[PDB]
């Protein structure tokens, strides 16, 4: 009974990995002190404005 | 016009 | 000034580039069916075409040591 | 035509940031007697007030292997 | 957001 | 004895790294047009050549990950 199924409102990302093969958040919720991963792909649809605070952020401008 | 240049989201794995 | 950035009523087609030289994150915005893109606040871009700048993002996605 | 910069004329006295998220690298300049702090290109602070910069650095440095 | 972050000068300790 | 440092009288070049190690600040100077590097005192690169000083701080700042 895990993931973005729990039915928590996403709180903030703290890490991404591809490792798995897809994008993954690692997601802290509200009011949950257990973390666990979410897909980007579904975190961009249904907390697009958490995604973007955690890219956003993280920006750069390389040579 | 200069900070057009490359724009990188950096990401690391470090965590876990 | 007198015709910029949102106002002239264009739906977004892409971000083709970024700046925070004035102090606030700024999007270049490219228009659909214009050619001629202008800059937008970046806390606009995020409420009024969030998913333009999370795929802004997801193509820029580097990683690091 | 409000162009705060190095050019407001005011003493230097220490430099507080620095950034180089342009291409090129700038440092957060504070002033004497005043509290409005602004960018001046790296260049010139190098050239005009140089133990203001050499101080900056001397403060912040740290040993690799 | 560089700025606003302390920054440092690393220096090595064997050489350059 | 004192024949070498600041008095071998050659222009300064390039710093070639920095050392805590006698208790006080040192810069291993290159100078032009030879090739025998030996260490001289951080306060006198300082004041003498402040912009050999300030190229070797400035190829090193950094903000980390
Ligand atoms: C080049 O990409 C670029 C980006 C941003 C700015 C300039 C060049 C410039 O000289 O003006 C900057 C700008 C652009 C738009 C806007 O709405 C405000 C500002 O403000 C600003 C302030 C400072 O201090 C430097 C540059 C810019
Ligand atoms: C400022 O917007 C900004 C953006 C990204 C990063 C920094 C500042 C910084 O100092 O760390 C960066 C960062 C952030 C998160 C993360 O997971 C990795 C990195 O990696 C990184 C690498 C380099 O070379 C520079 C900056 C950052």
């Amino acid at each position: 009974a895990r993931g973005f199924e729990r039915g928590l409102e996403p709180e903030k990302i703290i890490g991404a990995t591809d490792s798995s093969g897809d994008l993954m958040f690692l997601m802290k919720w509200k009011d949950s002190d257990e973390a666990d991963l979410v897909l980007a792909k579904e975190a961009n649809v249904k907390c697009p404005q958490i995604v973007i605070a955690f890219y956003e952020e993280r920006l750069t401008w390389h040579a | 016009r200069q900070l057009s240049r490359k724009a990188s989201v950096k990401v690391s794995k470090t965590w876990s």
